[PDB]
């Protein structure tokens, strides 16, 4: 009964950090979609400037 | 040892080769799934020891 | 999870820096000025009518 107190605290400390992890997951998955959309845009502007149709 | 040093080189390349297969978007939610069911297993084992203190 | 968070922060910074640097340059910067189109004289001459 001195062990079950230790385990019973360790069990609650785990679920506390699952809750934090799950809130951060949402914010990170948002940032990864935004960054990937901007990468495709900046690649499009480069290829346009490389064709330079207005110089021809 | 020389073959320790070669081992740690070849082992580190293989571990890096895996690390860049991890897609941040897929693995980051699987990690939370795994960490949730770990708590389901743990709670069963704890309760099984509480039953015996009672007994 | 922590190892995968750093990958996300690397992508975000790489995108933002390339976009920020392309935000410099004379044409893109002048394009942000309101009266930048250069017809304000004939526009004014029309407004006079």
């Amino acid at each position: 009964r001195t062990m079950s107190e230790n385990l019973r605290r360790n069990l609650a400390a785990l679920e506390a950090k699952i809750s934090e992890a799950k809130t951060k997951k949402n914010m990170l998955q948002a940032r990864a979609k935004a960054a990937k959309a901007n990468a495709e845009l900046q690649q499009t502007l480069a290829a346009a400037a490389a064709a330079a149709a207005a110089a021809a | 040892g020389l073959f320790d040093r070669l081992g740690r080189v070849v082992r580190a390349n293989l571990n890096d080769l895996v690390s860049k297969a991890e897609d941040p978007e897929k693995v980051l939610e699987q990690a939370v799934i795994d960490m949730q069911e770990d708590l389901v297993q743990l709670r069963q084992a704890v309760a099984r020891t509480i039953a015996e203190e009672k007994r | 999870f922590e190892r995968m968070e750093n990958k996300v922060l690397d992508m975000e910074a790489t995108s933002q820096a390339a976009g920020e640097l392309a935000g410099f340059g004379i044409e893109n910067q002048f394009a942000q000025l309101e009266a930048s189109s250069g017809v304000e004289d004939e526009l004014a001459a029309l407004k006079a009518s």
